[PDB]
């Protein structure tokens, strides 16, 4: 499945990194997701989504706040990772759109496979930015 | 942003 | 994880254009995703294309098939002919990706999900054709 | 073999073939005025499977549409000399003749049954064909 | 079938 990073570089404090708590509450959300939904209905996944993306919205903009911060020529690889996460969002609710069009039918129990896929998507993509964020940190130290 | 926004738009 | 056994081998196939329509899908997905990383989007835009035509002409051809099917098996048939039509839509919305971020980092990002999609669409043709099988087997007994 | 839950072609010849047959079996004691509508019923029902079986033909490979289309014209043909005998038999009502009119309308009914049957049996070896039996 | 060839029978 290759591509893999070791565990978040030890080499950095994390007691105010606020990438790593939102990457970390990010990454709860969709647990939250991934984990409840197979049972409930439109009244309970759809917001369950909105947390999803709540939680997103935040990450995103203290990331914002972090890359004026750091060296110039890293900003590129930061801002992509940044839009790649929005669209895995995108996604997200593609599929949220359709296991509504299609409650009680036979492609409800699959437009929601394809939900926690996309949602699985995001939170590996936002441990993603993270990894790209403390390299980014490495650099302007050494 | 204002893309994402509207995308939680379609949420609320 | 799933995986199903090659078509059954108790029907004739010289006649049969939707395993020649599945067959046509199939291939057009596998042209695509052989060429598609060094293409630029005037080459890959038209492989999306031609698998959209591909799914195009297999849909017509389940709908002219439905009627020789007992209708206790039209429903199935027609749930995964709609889940095609939104593996076909996650293809376009990626391939609409890839476009807008040529020049950039992700276009090989996006090209990856293409692909993906155009892999979750094959093997939906797929199975589409293992059910109209079972469909064509109780009709004739 | 074949599953005929809704077979509407072969719905529609036992039809044509039942009313043949309650023609044929009511006919030698009966007037004009009760043996018309019999013929009547007789084209409805030969109406109705032509139409059904129009609707049929796209679903069905191009290499069987003439056998079929002949078929079709057959039909069509019978239940013309079945009316034709009809007239006959009216016009020789009460005579030394109106029983050989008789005859030959039965005979034409039969055909009729016997040559819908063949079409059914035509429409069946391609629905097999399109379904793909060995 | 053998219905409608039944039928076909009393037709002889």
């Amino acid at each position: 499945p290759q591509e893999i990073s070791p565990p978040p570089t030890a080499n950095l404090d994390r007691s105010n990194d606020k990438v790593y708590e939102n990457v970390t509450g990010l990454v709860k959300a969709v647990i939250e997701m991934s984990s409840k939904i197979q049972p409930a209905p439109p009244e309970e996944y759809v917001p369950m989504v909105k947390e999803v993306g709540l939680a997103l919205r935040t990450l995103l903009a203290t990331v914002d706040e972090t890359i004026p911060l750091l060296p110039a020529s890293t900003h590129r690889e930061i801002e992509m990772a940044q839009k790649l996460l929005n669209s895995d969002l995108g996604e997200l609710i593609n599929k949220m759109k359709l296991a509504q069009q299609y409650v009680m039918t036979s492609l409800q129990q699959e437009y929601k496979k394809q939900m926690l896929t996309a949602a699985h998507a995001l939170a590996v993509d936002a441990k993603n930015l993270l990894d790209v964020i403390d390299q980014a940190r490495l650099k302007m130290l050494g | 942003l204002s893309e994402l926004d509207r995308l939680l738009l379609e949420l609320n």
